[PDB]
Formats: structure tokens, C-alpha cells, sequence
RNA sequence: CUCAAAGGAGACUGCCAGUGAUAAACUGGAGGAAGGUGGGGAUGACGUCAAGUCAUCAUGGCCCUUACGACCAGGGCUACACACGUGCUACAAUGGCGCAUACAAAGAGAAGCGACCUCGCGAGAGCAAGCGGACCUCAUAAAGUGCGUCGUAGUCCGGAUUGGAGUCUGCAACUCGACUCCAUGAAGUCGGAAUCGCUAGUAAUCGUGGAUCAGAAUGCCACGGUGAAUACGUUCCCGGGCCUU
RNA sequence: ACCUGGUCUUGACAUCCACGGAAGUUUUCAGAGAUGAGAAUGUGCGAACCGUGAGACAGGUGCUGCAUGGCUGUCG
């Protein structure tokens, strides 16, 4: 049947959904090669199926919101990975070995009075 | 190569090369060349003699070079003699259109002159 | 830092290769965060390294490597009186650092058209121990010769 | 500068006062507050005497003088140059 | 250095508001002003009626206030005839029907609004600022206060240079979110210029 | 049908009155869609804390509106009337759609 | 504020709504695209007779409970020196300490 | 299902091993979204500087009362040999320009936000829906990517200054507004002594919103996108804590 | 909140009393305006609301943060 996974990364969300096919990938009704041009950002969405050895014996239906480029791409990733462990229990072990399991909880910080950003402080002088 | 009294460069674009032209920014350059029915991207240099002059005429239309350096002056020239408000900045080199002049109006003032 | 809390950070190998010190190269050469304009320029020049040599991006990379990286340096050391400059061993890792660091440098100094033919310029050179970069690791290396009698501080 | 659509600006009660004076021959000075006011193509000859904080000043209008505001010929502020 | 409200820190958390309508951002300011000229009458009104709290409704078109007192009986008067007189006032200003409802302070040691109060009535008595502060403190700590703080500052019995005093028993833990701190200030007038009363009474962590 | 949209600054006494409303609804026969939770609505308020200067201390403040949405599809006849009698308790908006 | 200074803000109030609609058609004329040349220029003229004080922008936002001319907050309709005051004290509705 | 918002669950050095004074604890491993205060915020002890604020307000005392009170118009707070602080934009090719083409978060709105359509080179105008809003409007994110061009030049870098012509808000833009168009095209080619910020979703860089507000941000407050380098160590510089002399 | 000039004196903002008047709307001139002089229309529902006349008073972003409250910075 169909397998799901939620995935997770910034502020973007990928619904990921996994069946025996032969290798195809669908991101928000385009293909992967249309929707992810940064090099970077495809070889995340592939990294966990070059993992466990299953890149053509599935199909991928993604659909993803929110963020950009590199959010997406990660979020999608945490998803996929998600939608294989629903598929096979025995892949948590390797695919966590990978860390791929792991929910990136990396946000952004928050800007604070008297600082220019979260961090940045306004140029010292002593006098 | 010889346009409104001037010689523009041969080397460069015919849109480029036409802004040496006191009067004609890259907005009027890019008209004429329309008006005379050349590409931009072309260089002056290949230009035929039968093009050259096609847009002698067209600079003509505008008021460029000496003439628009005449009248630059003598606007500039009525205030002063008018006594107005502006014409009292122009006369004492300050900024005229009413910036700052406690800090910064160096573009009028020039240098630092100390005391 | 005072406490000696600070682990290690995992680096991403870059796509077209799979090489993290590679990757590294690409982040000493990003500006202002933009990743993958410096993977284009770190790419193009790569390639031409790739036919001007005989080897494949990566052993012609190594190569230039092998000639920038330093063995030791000097570092400061304030004791009793003054201070001088010890020679130190550098450790494996600072070594691809500093070269990656001394290359990327040299080629921003150059003065060709694009940083990509800047930089295969720099990484051919250092093939054949010439221009800056290799000259830096000359300069370190000497300093850390004439002060050779300074190793126990 | 103001609309074009909405017309030049002038205070009505230095509309009147020009008025009142180019059907005589009032040659007096006129003195007005009214630093804001457009110079219309009406009173080319006679003086006005406009405020400029502490007093009024006279200025002749002349041709030239039209579509400036009065302002423009009452300066504010006193400058002579430091240490001059 | 400087503190924040106590009362304020645990608005959401043990504490509650004092105003409870709802209104939207064309009204809010003028719901505001109206609580604070009705809050501005009501206190000059009953002063002498041991008002510790003015709490504020607004159901639909209409106030509704309650005021929480020791000393109901003078606030409602005979028959209900003061407090009838108040309802007319407060209906005036709101500018809608009024209500009025009467709370009961029992344990008035245990208000730190009319501690406070009763400190500075004593201060432009010319007591002694030393007497007035322990009796508040040793009262409410026998009726069962878990702790108390009293702190009075300016130019205490009209001495030139101001400073601050202040007495505590039991506890008093103000970084405890969850600690019920009752907590008031007030000003006293005297001859020699102002000064001011904080009290903390702690009832125990809920 | 008619839509109900209840507001509120503490969402417990919002969750009182949606319990509430759709408690005097399927009783007397209409059903109910609902309750939704909207968006809560989130306004922020930064001001300076000290009298003169000091420009770095500041005090930031918070007003949370929330939202509720209930659904009273089929209305019978004896639903409509229970409802504006019901006198919800202060400091709940309600606002009746058609 | 002195009383004068809060005294100057409720008069601007009064006239500005006793000349509300008076202004308000004149400055359709000015503005109507197709009206005259000279009614337009009978209707500026007579637009400067009004008191200056019955525009809305000679109105200045003060702090209802001192009249503080800096630091409104036009949610509350105070300053932020009394915003705070009631905020503490648990008088505004809703309104606490936000932290995120 | 994503999500919205209510109620719950979850992390405790709890588990395992070693170490340790049979202690506290520490080092490492397992499981787990998260591991040792998980990340960020709020929260500021006794006190110190007669620190700041009598101009938010309050207030002792002092002082003025046909004036130090009150009303009005115009001017000023925007001056300009100069000196300093905090910022913005640059000096370019990791870029400029042209075309095409993706992916956000957070927020505001009724004397308000204002679509569509038509007119205008443009700022805008006329007409006029919808929205007190997960519905309508603000409102195209930009960096990015593809294709072209420019080819190291004070330039197709830079955009100061000035002339001319306009728009909008407003009784009214002279002093003294913002924005648009055409023309003009300054200094500046990486900055002396010296000096500042930052340890990770940070710095850097890229846009977006809000409060104030008729109009008037390069400031302030807030939001996401991209996304590093380095930390051997504690002798030295600065501030601080504990014991001792 | 400052300057120049034009203006007021129980007063722009409160209370008390006396007397006049519903309050308001609609226009004319003088003046930069404040204001002054008028000129029309309403007179409804004491007490609203205006005007005037007295004197208790009001008014002060005037001084002292080294007389103070409240609030804040700071070591941290
Ligand atoms: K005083
Ligand atoms: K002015
Ligand atoms: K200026
Ligand atoms: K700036
Ligand atoms: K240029
Ligand atoms: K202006
Ligand atoms: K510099
Ligand atoms: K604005
Ligand atoms: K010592
Ligand atoms: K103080
Ligand atoms: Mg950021
Ligand atoms: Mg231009
Ligand atoms: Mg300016
Ligand atoms: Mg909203
Ligand atoms: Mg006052
Ligand atoms: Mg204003
Ligand atoms: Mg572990
Ligand atoms: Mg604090
Ligand atoms: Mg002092
Ligand atoms: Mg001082
Ligand atoms: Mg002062
Ligand atoms: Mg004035
Ligand atoms: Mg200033
Ligand atoms: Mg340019
Ligand atoms: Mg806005
Ligand atoms: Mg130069
Ligand atoms: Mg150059
Ligand atoms: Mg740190
Ligand atoms: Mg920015
Ligand atoms: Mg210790
Ligand atoms: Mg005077
Ligand atoms: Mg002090």
C-alpha cells in the first residue's frame, strides 16, 4: 500500500508518500531534476535512498510548503526517511547511523532589543 | 564617429558610445537609436556612413552640447542676479536644495578647510 | 575557550565529488553565504586544472595541496622576561587549513579576468611551487627555522 | 511643488490688498505676513513688504519674480561666516 | 537594581486582571478612560471605606463593578441608599446602565493595599514611621501570612536626607512565578514632601 | 445555517462558552459543526520602561485575541430562540452570521 | 502637559467636527477632475477663510491621563509611561508580559 | 495528510559500564525528535555611583501674578570655517545591465487597507469590487537560477551634486516634505595611528513587516531566505568570583 | 516649550455668586490673525448652555533630581 512521512526543517514541511515503483520523483507536481536546481538540494533529497539501496524501487509523491531551497530539500529528506522506516523497521538503525533520523531543530533566533540582530551588538566606543 | 560636434568612441556599443553626448543619457540614447532604426548592441564602428548621419539628425531633435550648456548656465545665472533664496546658496557655494549643512554638504563645499 | 567544550561539526562532501575537503574549500571561499556561487567557481577552475594536467579535479587538487600545507610555525610565547617566537608542529588538520586558506588568498590577489581563472592559475602554480601561497608556506617555514633553538619553550 | 491641477497658491487676504492697489496708484509698501504666497502676473511694480521673522522687507516685484513664492526673496536666518 | 511589578509578572499566572471586558481596537482606549474616571471617583468617594480593589466588567452595554471593602456597611450605607448613590455616578460616567456589587475583605491585615493604606494614614498622623511598620508586619504575620515586607522611603520623619527602610518576615520569594504575592503601594503627604509605602504579603505557592 | 464567531483575551473563558453553545444547541434538535480554533491573533507592544533616556530598556507586551468558530447547520425552530437568551459571560465577543 | 497646552487640543477637537462636511465638500470641488476653472478657484480661496484649526492635521495625539505629546500608543490612547502603570497594576485587559 | 488551537505525553544522569572517599559527581555508551541547564526569552539578591529624570506624572520648599500666566501671525528648533559619535551607499567581474524563471516567515487595516479595469514613460489619476479578515486588500519576496552582454576602464563601477519638468499628502511644502521623469555624473580604485562585533542557524549577506504617523526612516522593534571560518590553549590585555598575605 | 511683533487681565483651564440671556445655525465688513463691529434665524427641554460683573482664586514645560515619591541605568 501507500507510506507516509511528515518531514521537517526550518520553517518548511514536506508530506512525502512512498510506493513500490520504479524510481520516480514528483516535488509539488514537477519532477525532481524541475523543482530542485541547487546541486546540493537534490543530492539531500536522494542521500537516504543512496543509503539503504531501494533509489529504483520506488515511487516518491512529495508535496512541500514553506521555506526555501535548502529547508525544503533537508525537510523532504527528514520526511522520506520517515516514509522508509513506515515502509521497513529494520532501516532505523542505519538510517539513524546517518543521521538522517534527527529533527534539525535549528531555528532562527530571535532579534533582541538593543541588538541589531540576535547577536550583532551595536559598535563600543569608550569615549 | 563624429556626432553633435563631438567624436564618440568606435569601440563600444552604439547605445553606450552615444551617451558621450552632453544631453543624452542612456533613456534618450535609447530613443534615438530607435528613431533611426539601429540595434543597441552595435558597434559605431561597423556603421556606414549612411547611418552615421541618420542620427546626426535625430541628436539635432535635442537641445545637447553647447546649447544645453548655455542654458544650464544661464538658468543658474537667473537666480543669482534675482536675489532668491536659491540664488543666494548658488552665490555662496552651499548646498541649494536644502540638506544639512552643520555635518556632511562636501560636494559643495569641497575639501576640509581648517581653521 | 576556557572550559574546553567545543566538539566537532559535521561538513556536507560536495555533490559533484563526495569530498568533504573539498567541501571545506568551497566554504573557505564563500562570501556573504552564498554557497553555490562559490561551488560554480570552485568547479570551473577544477576543471581547467583538470586539462591543463593529466589527473583527474581531485589528484590535481591533492597535488597543489602537497606543496602549500606546512610541516611548522611560529607561534608567540610570553614568559619570564620577553617573548619569543617557538616553532610548533602544526597538526594534520591545521595543515589543509592553512593551505586551503593561503590559496584562496593568493588568487583573490591575482589580477585575471574571473575568480574561477584566478584561482586555476593559483592552483597550477602550486603544482609547480610558484607564486604566492607556496611562497607563504616558504616564508613560514624560514621563520620557523631561524628560530629553531626556541624548541622547548 | 503644489498641483498643477489645484493652481498656484495665493492667501486671500494679500489677493485683496493687491487688488485695492493696482486700480490706484497706491505706491505704498505693502505689508504682509505672507511668505507662502505665489507672485502672480498682477503686481509687476509695486512693492511688497514681506516678514521674514523680525520685520518686513521690501522687495520690487519685477517680471522675473513670477511663480517664486514671496518667501524666496525674504531670507531667515543671519550669517556673516565665523571668525570672518 | 530595579524589579519588576509583582503583580504584573503573574497577571497570567496566579494573579487576575483587575479589568475583564473585551473590546475591539475602536473602542479599547475609550473603555480604558472610562475605568480610570470611574476608578478615579469610586477611590476619592469611599476613602474611608478600606477599598482594597476595584474590579471592572463590562457584559454587553453595560459596567458592572465590584468593589472588594472591610467596611461593607458604610459603603452600602442604610437601606442600600450610599450605595445607590454611587450607581448613579458611575452609570454617568460610563455612559451605560450600572451595577455595582460589594466584596468582602475579610482579614483587612492580610490586603496589601490597605496595609499600605493604613501605614500612610499613621505617617501624616505623625506616627512614628518605625511603630507603624512593625505592627503591620507582626499583624499580618500572627493572622497567618507566610511571609510579609514592608518598605518605606523619602524623608522619613522629616529628616533632610530621604532613605529607605524596610522590615521582612517568614518569606517572601519574588522569583517563585507561582508564589501568591499580594503586592501595593501608597504615598503619604506630610509636611516635609512625599513618601512611599510597598508592601508584599506571600500566602503560599499554589 | 448561521455561523458563530466567538473572541476573547483568555482562552479559557472562550472554551466556557463554546462548551456552552454547543450544549444549548444539540439539545434542543439543530446539530453543530465545530467548535473550530482560528488563528489566535497575536499583538505585540514594545515601549520604553524609564522616564528620560535609556533607550535600551524596554518592556514588551502582548495581547492574545482568540477565536472560535461554531457551526449550527439545520437551525430548528426552538434553537434560534435559545440562543440570544443564553447571556454569555463578560469579556466574550459574539458575533451572530446568517 | 500645562493646562493651556491641553485646553489648545480640545477646542481643535470641537472645530474640527463643527467644519467636518463644510470641508470636506469644498475639497471635492478642488478635486473633481471636471468641474470649472473658477469655482475650483473660489472653493481654494474659500478653503484658507475656515479657522486653521478645523483640519485634523493640527491635531496632536496625547496622553489621556497627563497629556504627554511624545510616546502615544494609539491602542491604549496613552502614553508609554502610563501604559505601563496600568499594565502592571492588571487594569488593561489581556495585556502581559510577552515572551517568545 | 499539512495546518489551526485546546488538552495530554516526553528528559529524570532515569538506564548501562568505568572512575571516585561504599559519597557527591564525572567520562563514555544505549534508547530517543531532543542528553545532561536541549535552544531562545522572561526573571536582576544586599547594595554602589548625593548616577538619570521637579519637562510624563506626583510632590516639600522657593519664586512670578495687567505676568515667568493666556491668545495670535511670521520666524526658529533644519544655521555652518570646524571637531567627534552612530549609521547608510560604494569603490566593482563572487560584479553591473537586459530577458526569463523558482522558493518565505511574520504582521497591519474602517476618516482604514484598497483589487479589477482604463489613462499616464513614471510617481500617480479616474472608476470601483471585496474585507472589521485562515475568506478581501496591502503583496511581485530578494538574494537564487537560466540566457545574453559588458572585459578591468574612474568603466555599462559609483550616484553625490545641480538644472528643467511633474506627482501626492495637507488651509499651506520659500525658509523646510517625500516620491517620479529627463539631463548632470562629484568623491571614491579597500582606507594612518588606532579601534568594534561575533562561538552556529551565530557572523556575513538578502529581502519582508510594524509602531509613531495627513504626509514625512539609511533610526527603532520584529520576520523569515541563504549560510560560513575558527577555538591548540589560559602565559599576556580587560572585568569579575573564592581562599590567603 | 524659543524669537520678533500684534494682543488679554478672576483669565485659555476649575469652583463659588450676581445679572443677562435657550443653546445653537446663517451671512457682512475691518484685521496677518487673535479679535472687534455687526446682521439674520431659532428660543426649545429651572439647568443645560452662553455673555458680563465682582474676589476668593486659577495658571507656570519657572528654580532646586544636593529636600522627595514613582520610574530607570549601572557594577552584573
Ligand atoms: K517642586
Ligand atoms: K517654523
Ligand atoms: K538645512
Ligand atoms: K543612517
Ligand atoms: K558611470
Ligand atoms: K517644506
Ligand atoms: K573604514
Ligand atoms: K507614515
Ligand atoms: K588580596
Ligand atoms: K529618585
Ligand atoms: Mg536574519
Ligand atoms: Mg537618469
Ligand atoms: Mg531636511
Ligand atoms: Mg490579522
Ligand atoms: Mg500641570
Ligand atoms: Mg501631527
Ligand atoms: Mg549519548
Ligand atoms: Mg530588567
Ligand atoms: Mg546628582
Ligand atoms: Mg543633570
Ligand atoms: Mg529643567
Ligand atoms: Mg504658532
Ligand atoms: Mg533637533
Ligand atoms: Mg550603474
Ligand atoms: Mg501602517
Ligand atoms: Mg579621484
Ligand atoms: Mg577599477
Ligand atoms: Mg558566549
Ligand atoms: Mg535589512
Ligand atoms: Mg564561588
Ligand atoms: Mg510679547
Ligand atoms: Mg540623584
Amino acid at each position: 500500500n501507500q507510506y507516509y512521512g511528515t518531514g521537517r526543517r526550518k520553517s518548511s514541511a514536506a508530506r512525502v508518500f512512498i510506493k513500490p515503483g520504479n524510481g520516480k520523483i514528483v516535488i509539488n507536481q514537477r519532477s525532481l531534476e524541475q523543482y530542485f536546481g541547487r546541486e546540493t538540494a537534490r543530492m539531500v533529497v536522494r542521500q537516504p535512498l543512496e543509503l539503504v539501496d531501494m533509489v529504483e524501487k520506488l515511487d516518491l509523491y512529495i508535496t512541500v510548503k514553506g521555506g526555501g531551497i535548502s529547508g525544503q530539500a533537508g525537510a523532504i529528506r527528514h520526511g522520506i526517511t520517515r516514509a522508509l522506516m513506515e515502509y521497513d523497521e529494520s532501516l532505523r538503525s542505519e538510517l539513524r547511523k546517518a543521521g538522517f533520523v534527527t529533527r534539525d531543530a535549528r531555528q532562527v533566533e530571535r532579534k533582541k532589543v538593543g541588538l541589531r540582530k540576535a547577536r550583532r551588538r551595536p559598535q563600543f566606543s569608550k569615549r | 564617429a563624429r556626432i553633435a560636434g563631438i567624436n564618440i568612441p568606435d569601440h563600444k556599443h552604439a547605445v553606450i558610445a552615444l551617451t558621450s553626448i552632453y544631453g543624452v543619457g542612456k533613456t534618450r540614447s535609447k530613443a534615438i537609436l530607435a528613431a533611426a532604426g539601429i540595434a543597441e548592441d552595435v558597434k559605431i564602428s561597423e556603421l556606414s556612413e549612411g547611418q552615421i548621419d541618420t542620427l546626426r539628425d535625430e541628436v539635432a531633435k535635442f537641445v545637447v552640447e553647447g546649447d544645453l550648456r548655455r542654458e544650464i548656465s544661464m538658468s543658474i545665472k537667473r537666480l543669482m542676479d534675482l536675489g532668491c533664496y536659491r540664488g543666494l546658496r548658488h552665490r555662496r557655494g552651499l548646498p541649494v536644495r536644502g540638506q544639512r549643512t552643520k555635518t556632511n554638504a562636501r560636494t559643495r563645499k569641497g575639501p576640509r578647510k581648517p581653521i | 575557550p576556557r572550559r574546553r567544550v567545543i566538539g566537532q561539526r559535521k561538513i556536507l562532501p560536495d555533490p559533484k565529488f563526495g569530498s568533504e575537503l573539498l567541501a571545506k574549500f568551497v566554504n573557505i571561499l564563500m562570501v556573504d553565504g552564498k554557497k553555490s556561487t562559490a561551488e560554480s567557481i570552485v568547479y570551473s577552475a577544477l576543471e581547467t586544472l583538470a586539462q591543463r594536467s593529466g589527473k583527474s579535479e581531485l589528484e590535481a587538487f591533492e597535488v597543489a595541496l602537497e606543496n602549500v600545507r606546512p610541516t611548522v610555525e611560529v607561534k608567540s610565547r610570553r614568559v619570564g622576561g620577553s617573548t619569543y617566537q617557538v616553532p610548533v608542529e602544526v597538526r594534520p588538520v591545521r595543515r589543509n587549513a592553512l593551505a586551503m586558506r593561503w590559496i584562496v588568498e593568493a588568487a583573490r590577489k591575482r589580477g585575471d579576468k574571473s575568480m574561477a581563472l584566478r584561482l586555476a592559475n593559483e592552483l597550477s602554480d602550486a603544482a609547480e611551487n610558484k607564486g604566492t601561497a607556496v611562497k607563504k608556506r616558504e616564508d613560514v617555514h624560514r621563520m620557523a627555522e631561524a628560530n629553531k633553538a626556541f624548541a622547548h619553550y | 511643488p503644489r498641483s498643477l491641477k489645484k493652481g498656484p497658491f495665493i492667501d486671500l487676504h494679500l489677493l485683496k490688498k493687491v487688488e485695492k492697489a493696482v486700480e490706484s496708484g497706491d505706491k505704498k509698501p505693502l505689508r504682509t505676513w505672507s511668505r507662502r504666497s505665489t507672485i502672480f502676473p498682477n503686481m509687476i511694480g509695486l512693492t511688497i513688504a514681506v516678514h521674514n521673522g523680525r520685520q518686513h522687507v521690501p522687495v520690487f516685484v519685477t517680471d522675473e519674480m513670477v511663480g517664486h513664492k514671496l518667501g524666496e526673496f525674504a531670507p531667515t536666518r543671519t550669517y556673516r561666516g565665523h571668525a570672518a | 537594581g530595579q524589579k519588576v511589578h509583582p503583580n504584573g509578572i503573574r497577571l497570567g499566572i496566579v494573579k487576575p486582571w483587575n479589568s475583564t471586558w473585551f473590546a475591539n481596537t475602536k473602542e479599547f482606549a475609550d473603555n480604558l478612560d472610562s475605568d480610570f474616571k470611574v476608578r478615579q471617583y469610586l477611590t476619592k468617594e469611599l476613602a474611608k471605606a478600606s477599598v482594597s480593589r476595584i474590579v471592572i466588567e463590562r457584559p454587553a452595554k453595560s459596567i458592572r463593578v465590584t468593589i472588594h471593602t472591610a467596611r461593607p456597611g458604610i459603603v452600602i450605607g442604610k437601606k442600600g441608599e450610599d450605595v445607590e448613590k454611587l450607581r448613579k455616578v458611575v452609570a454617568d460616567i460610563a455612559g451605560v446602565p450600572a451595577q455595582i456589587n460589594i466584596a468582602e475583605v475579610r482579614k483587612p491585615e492580610l490586603d496589601a493595599k490597605l496595609v499600605a493604606d493604613s501605614i500612610t494614614s499613621q505617617l501624616e498622623r505623625r506616627v512614628m514611621f518605625r511603630r507603624a511598620m512593625k505592627r503591620a508586619v507582626q499583624n499580618a504575620m500572627r493572622l497567618g501570612a507566610k511571609g510579609i515586607k514592608v518598605e518605606v522611603s523619602g524623608r522619613l520623619g522629616g529628616a533632610e536626607i530621604a532613605r529607605t527602610e524596610w522590615y521582612r518576615e517568614g518569606r517572601v520569594p519574588l522569583h517563585t512565578l507561582r508564589a501568591d504575592i499580594d503586592y501595593n503601594t501608597s504615598e503619604a503627604h506630610t509636611t516635609y514632601g512625599v513618601i512611599g509605602v510597598k508592601v508584599w504579603i506571600f500566602k503560599g505557592e499554589i | 445555517r448561521i455561523r458563530i464567531r466567538l473572541k476573547a483575551f483568555d482562552h479559557r473563558l472562550i472554551d466556557q462558552a463554546t462548551a456552552e453553545i454547543v450544549e444549548t444547541a444539540k439539545r434542543t434538535g439543530a446539530q453543530v459543526r465545530g467548535p473550530i480554533p482560528l488563528p489566535t491573533r497575536k499583538e505585540r507592544f514594545t515601549v520604553l520602561i524609564s522616564p528620560h533616556v535609556n533607550k535600551d530598556a524596554r518592556d514588551q507586551y502582548e495581547i492574545r485575541t482568540h477565536l472560535r468558530l461554531v457551526d449550527i447547520v439545520e437551525p430548528t425552530e426552538k434553537t434560534v430562540d435559545a440562543l440570544m437568551r443564553l447571556d454569555l459571560a463578560a469579556g466574550v465577543d459574539v458575533q451572530i452570521s446568517l | 502637559a500645562k493646562q493651556s497646552m491641553k485646553a489648545r487640543e480640545v477646542k481643535r477637537v470641537a472645530l474640527a467636527d463643527k467644519y467636518f462636511a463644510k470641508r470636506a465638500e469644498l475639497k471635492a470641488i478642488i478635486s473633481d477632475v471636471n468641474a470649472s476653472d473658477e469655482d475650483r478657484w473660489n472653493a481654494v480661496l474659500k478653503l484658507q477663510t475656515l479657522p486653521r484649526d478645523s483640519s485634523p492635521s493640527r491635531q496632536r495625539n496625547r496622553c489621556r491621563q497627563t497629556g504627554r505629546p511624545h510616546g502615544f500608543l494609539r491602542k491604549f490612547g496613552l502614553s508609554r509611561i502610563k501604559v505601563r502603570e496600568a499594565a502592571m497594576r492588571g487594569e488593561i485587559p489581556g495585556l502581559k508580559k510577552a515572551s517568545w
